[PDB]
């Protein structure tokens, strides 16, 4: 079977260089063009360019020509896409694809590689309690998980012993480049005074976990 | 340059026929291709060479190209057909690939559901750091599209709002959140703030007041 194996996820800063790879097997590497396609978060697919490994011929979309370089190494059946100086807007999932017989037809796709380009530094979240203003049979409590980078964050309540009625929301990406999310749970007001409620917020990228008591 | 133009969104009820169009100057001379993309997955080829179906693609998908418009037709749409659909072709020379902007196909198949909205005031801990983040949490809405606006004492809030796109919940309804980032002084300068969530032509507003 045709297989395309792409390099792993990258987190880079604007102005840094980057080279990502696509190693193929199961067919004659130099007999087919390889296309590169990208997808910015929440946006559409974009054809970037293609290379013919038989003669190093390259074609580029006018939107990418001269700003990225596609290359190939037939000795290891690998295609590459590289930048000398990334832009922040280059955050995207990048796919390689073996072409079909017709020029620019797309035959077999790689699984894609996630590339994050951000000026934000790795930062654990500041966790703030969410409570209503001081009616009475239940109560909504929560935690604001503020200003962290990068993804992901996981949240539990009372070390995972409280799951019923928990709603943890996906993060917003702020213009600063930092993320924030919230988690909320509805609890009985009878328990408010005998039951403690703690949100456990884990941010492995910064090796930080916060257990915030919510009163 | 050259472009392929698609409608951003199409809605269909289950069992109905959906038609997704793709407009391009060179389509009278070039083949169109159709890709289906579901979240966290690579695109899947649905139609190639205007009208051909690959092995294993459901019979209900068909393609055609008339004039400058290629159409993907989904007869008797199913909920599992909910996805983004991209047309793909080349420029007139044939040397460069091009995608349409994509169409989000919504297959309804559950009743409309109004959002539940919870608005939290800032914590005292954040206020003691001279900051105030208002948190507007929105859940259990269907279909998955909302608009969020903020008001302060009835006046528009023109900056500081960050709102997520909707995300599918396990029950197949949708959730979103919106954040208004203020200073402590701004929070205390108004009598109230409101989060306004508009869904299917109607609005729910939640209000908080410095206490």
């Amino acid at each position: 079977e045709v297989q395309l194996v792409q390099s792993g996820a990258e987190v880079k800063r604007p102005g840094e260089s980057l080279k990502i790879s696509c190693k193929t097997s199961g067919y004659s590497f130099t007999s087919y063009w390889i296309s590169w396609v990208r997808q910015m978060p929440g946006k559409g697919l974009e054809w970037m360019g293609a290379i013919d490994p038989s003669d190093s011929d390259t074609r580029y979309s006018p939107s990418f020509q001269g700003q990225v370089t596609i290359s190939a190494d037939k000795s290891i059946s690998t295609a590459y896409l590289q930048w000398s100086s990334l832009k922040a807007s280059d955050s995207a999932t990048y796919y390689c694809a073996k072409e079909g017989i017709a020029a620019r037809s797309l035959d077999v796709w790689g699984r894609g590689v996630l590339v994050t380009v951000s000026s934000a530094s790795t930062k654990g979240p500041s966790v703030f309690p969410l409570a209503p203003s001081s009616s009475e049979s239940t109560a909504a409590l929560g935690c604001l998980v503020k200003d962290y980078f990068p993804e992901p964050v996981t949240v539990s309540w009372n070390s995972g012993s409280l799951t019923s009625g928990v709603h943890t929301f996906p993060a917003v990406l702020q213009s600063s480049g930092l993320y924030s999310l919230s988690s909320v749970v509805t609890v009985p007001s009878s328990s408010l005074g005998t039951q403690t409620y703690v949100c456990n917020v884990n941010h492995k990228p910064s090796n930080t976990k916060v257990d915030k008591r919510v009163e | 340059s050259y472009e392929l133009t698609q409608p951003p969104s199409v809605s269909v009820s289950p069992g109905q026929t959906a038609r997704i169009t793709c407009s391009g100057d060179a389509l009278p001379k070039k083949y169109a291709y159709w890709f289906q993309q579901k979240p966290g997955q690579s695109p899947v080829l649905i139609i190639y060479e205007d009208s051909k179906r690959p092995s294993g693609i459901p019979e209900r998908f068909s393609g055609s190209s008339s004039g400058t418009v290629a159409t993907l037709t989904i007869s008797g749409a199913q909920v599992e057909d909910e996805a983004d659909y991209y047309c793909y072709s080349t420029d007139s020379s044939g040397y460069h690939g091009l995608f349409g902007g994509g169409t989000r196909l919504t297959v309804l198949g559950q009743p409309k559901a109004a959002p539940s909205v919870t608005l939290f005031p800032p914590s005292s801990e954040e206020l003691q750091a001279n900051k105030a983040t208002l948190v507007c949490l929105i859940s259990d809405f269907y279909p998955g599209a909302v608009e969020v606006a903020w008001k302060a004492d009835g006046s528009a809030v023109n900056a500081g709002v960050e709102t997520t796109k909707p995300s599918k919940q396990s029950n197949n309804k949708y959730a979103a959140s919106s954040y208004l980032s203020l200073t402590s002084d701004q929070w205390k300068s108004h009598k109230s703030y409101s989060c306004q969530v508009t869904h299917e032509g109607s609005t729910v507003e939640k209000t908080v007041a410095p206490a």
